[PDB]
RNA sequence: AUUGUUUGAACACCCCCCAAGCACGUGCCAGAAGGGUCGGUAAAACGUGCGGUGUCAGUAUAAAGCGUCUUGACUAGGCAGGCAGCGCGUCUGAGCGUG
RNA sequence: AGCUCUUGCAUUGCUGAAUUUUUUUUUUUUUUUUUUUUUUAAAAAAAAAAAAAAUUUUUUUUUUUCAAGUCAUCAUGGGGCUU
């Protein structure tokens, strides 16, 4: 029952991530430094990793190509 | 990742005797009571049954012990052990039942 | 001393004593050769970038070799003094 | 046939103490020009002495004795050291691959015990791992080949002592 | 002559650094300090629980659930007050304080 | 220097070599057989002289589950911390049979009148016996 | 607080895997087996007695699910070479994209 | 106890066949130099060099396989025999 309670735990800590990444920029909203739309991450069941996208746009916009 | 992959994985959960259908005791009637001669390097007469089993469908079954009493319109039950000595027969009568009992001072 | 078992073996010649590096290598002696450019000389301990094609190397190579040999260190302090 | 001993291996075995352990004996077969199919027993004997100096020996002869005895006599020639946490287990995670095998090692906190298959629980008794999990994958069918891989595989670690004279920097604290 | 010997529980060969003037400032590694500090922490808190279980040395329930005997009030330990049947709030008997530390 | 060996130091005492001068070939070395583990088992069990599986299964999972510095001094601590070992360490018996008939008949005394558990223990540290 | 002395009973197994071996019986017959298979007249597997190993008021058989199985591989297979590169190209899908 | 009774597919021994040719390439003696073991000494070991050479009237001698043959060579397992 636990996987389905810690969902949402990384979830607001994934908003300052955004927000010491990506000042002025804004469930989260992920700007991949490719076409304009910011790609969006949100709740499910099944908890998420949450700082993917944000950590994987911080990467790509600071560092292209990174990967 | 390779979305080919991400799509790439319920399944048939196969039962590996068919015969007692996801069961492990079925009885059923002895249609014939017959013997036959096996593969060789085996030579010896084993003897078989025939029977039509609870689910309706047909098997042969190995009849185990020193010698039995099964005839026509004969009721045994089948187990799910299977005798190699011949290919495509996979049942055993287990001895301890009804017309097919136990032998003489094992 | 007793027991005369070898030391350090040097190699003047790769192409005809590759055997003979490869050998020290299984003692566990380390060795000298000169590069020829043909055998396997990953086994060579101390590798000298000479290639078994002079005599005037081998002159010069033997002849620092013997006047270090023979002649020792105090000697040679009191030879120039 | 005569098996080799020499002077400076009798400092040892009134030295260390010593296990001996044959890894598999195993019959092959050669028809040969002349009088028929001549066979020999291979034996494959693994000695160590429990402190970390672990030792494999092959031995070919005719017959099983011999063979035994001079793959015994074959592994109390060659041995090699292996560096061990106190005596009981590996300094890193260790994966090897010889002839096409899979080992996968990992180190475990001492008293873990050995979970670890057959052949390789009397060997890493043999040398002295008390606490190790192991894995072997791919064609397990020689002991041969494991028996030689986890020699490499214990000789492939890094130690940690040949640093703190010349890297500055000093090497301890290992409490979880 | 007698004292605790614990070995520690014994870990993985570790990452591990530390300065360098650290070495002739510390004196001992610290898996024997850890040894000798976990045997002290250690001998103290099982010296008090083997005193205590030294020390230690109705049930009719069939319940019709009647309000009888006096009352006790994650569960906050120690327990608050006891309660008991005239209305009277008062603190702990001993052998009650007994008692809950046995249960725990 | 020659007591006090190593606690799995045991395949010193079952076949040794070097200390022995004669008979330098046909010398019997240690196949892989896990019997000599079967048989420990058998040592374990006669110690006790109780039914093989359940006991002896009960008392390994407590063994893991009670602490986790090692399985060796520890785990014979779950072995000492039976009753049956507890009563032959006091010495009322010839033996650990002689004693486990003793508890069968209930003549011990354990923490006041009796053990509440007779087959398991286990005696925790503060109990009286 | 009171006193006396003691280990049952079965089931399966006993060639290798897998701990455990012999007698008579019958000799590719009665038979057993999960696999390799053993019996083709001197059976360490099958008829029975003895003897022994496992579990024990349980024990074996049968099935079923997982693991072993990296045996659908993300951790963790690969693809001339066992089985696996589409005959080749155009190709704005999706995905990866700072010279 | 005795078989000349059986069984050469129960055997020991001995032999048949062609497997017809191979049986000389190898050491020893001496020299030089040197080092391994033992409280005044031999072997041993190692580097090199030189000579002696390998049995008999010239064939015997060394050789792989056939359930090859022989229980009447003796022997001997089993079975048979003893008005």
């Amino acid at each position: 029952v636990s996987k389905l309670r810690q969902t949402t735990a990384t979830a607001a800590r994934a908003a300052e991530v955004m927000r010491a990444a990506f000042p002025g920029a804004t469930t989260i909203a992920v700007q991949l430094p490719r076409k304009d739309v910011p790609t969006y991450v949100m709740a499910n069941q099944r908890p998420q990793p949450w700082e993917l996208l944000p950590m994987k746009a911080a990467a790509m916009t600071q560092y292209p190509n990174f990967f | 990742a390779t979305v080919g992959q991400l799509l790439g994985g319920a399944k048939t959960r196969k039962c590996r005797i068919r015969q007692l259908d996801g069961s492990p005791f079925k009885k059923g009637i002895c249609l014939r009571v017959y013997t036959t001669s096996p593969k060789k390097p085996n030579s010896a007469n084993r003897k078989l049954a025939k029977v039509q089993l609870s689910n309706g469908l047909k098997a042969l079954a190995y009849i185990p012990g020193e010698g039995h009493n099964l005839q026509e319109h004969s009721m045994v039950l089948v187990s799910g052990n299977g005798v190699r000595d011949l290919p495509g027969v996979k049942l055993r009568i287990v001895r301890g039942r009804y017309d097919c009992a136990g032998v003489k001072d094992r | 001393g007793r027991f005369r078992q070898p030391a350090l073996v040097v190699v003047l010649d790769l192409s005809y004593g590759g055997e003979a590096v490869r050998e020290a290598a299984a003692r566990n002696v380390p060795t000298v050769a000169l590069l020829n450019g043909h055998s396997d000389a990953s086994a060579v301990t101390f590798p000298v970038y000479a290639s078994e094609s002079h005599l005037g190397y081998h002159h010069f190579f033997l002849e620092w070799l013997l006047r270090v040999v023979n002649i020792d260190p105090k000697v040679l302090h009191t030879l120039r003094n | 046939p005569l098996p080799p001993l020499p002077r400076e291996l009798r400092e040892a075995l009134y030295g260390h103490r010593w296990d001996r352990v044959i890894v598999d004996v195993r019959r092959t077969h050669t028809p040969v020009r002349g009088r028929g199919k001549r066979e020999e027993y291979t034996a494959m004997v693994a000695t160590g002495n429990m402190r970390g100096v672990f030792g494999l020996g092959i031995g070919v002869a005719e017959s099983a004795q011999l063979a035994t005895a001079r793959a015994h006599l074959d592994s109390l020639s060659r041995l090699a050291a292996v560096p061990l946490y106190r005596g009981h287990t590996l300094y890193t995670h260790v994966d090897h691959t010889f002839h096409r095998l899979s080992i996968r090692m990992m180190p475990r906190p001492a008293g873990w015990g050995l979970r670890c298959p057959d052949l390789l629980y009397e060997l890493c008794g043999l040398v002295g791992l008390r606490d190790v999990s192991i894995r072997v994958r791919g064609q397990r069918g020689s002991r041969f080949f494991v028996a030689q891989c986890f020699q490499e595989a214990l000789q492939k670690q890094t130690t940690p002592h040949d640093g703190v004279e010349a890297t500055g920097m000093y090497i301890r604290e290992v409490f979880r | 002559s007698g004292e605790r010997l614990v070995v520690r529980l014994p870990t993985y060969p570790a990452f591990e650094g530390y300065p360098l003037s650290e070495l002739d400032k510390a004196r001992e590694g610290e898996l024997g300090a850890l040894n000798r500090l976990v045997a002290a922490r250690t001998a103290a808190a099982q010296w008090a629980a083997f005193r205590r279980d030294l020390l230690f040395n109705a049930w009719p329930a069939n319940l019709r659930t009647e309000l009888t005997r006096p009352v006790v009030v994650a569960t906050q330990y120690p327990p608050v007050y006891v309660a008991a049947g005239d209305g009277a709030k008062r603190p702990l008997n001993e052998q009650e304080k007994v008692y809950q530390e046995r249960r725990l | 220097y020659w007591q006090a060996r190593s606690l799995l130091h045991e395949s010193n005492l079952h076949l040794d070599a070097l200390g022995e001068n004669p008979r330098y070939l046909r010398l019997r070395r240690v196949g892989s057989l896990f019997a000599t583990k079967l048989q420990n088992v058998r040592k374990l069990r006669l110690l006790l002289g109780f039914q093989r599986r359940g006991f002896v299964q009960k008392l390994y999972e407590h063994s893991l589950l009670a602490r986790g510095s090692d399985r060796m001094w520890k785990m014979v601590c779950a072995m000492e911390a039976t009753l049956p070992m507890t009563v032959t360490r006091m010495g009322l018996a010839e033996d650990v049979v002689g004693a486990a008939t003793a508890i069968r008949n209930d003549k011990i005394y354990v923490n006041g009148k009796q053990p509440v558990m007779p087959r398991k223990g286990l005696l925790e540290p503060g109990d009286v016996v």
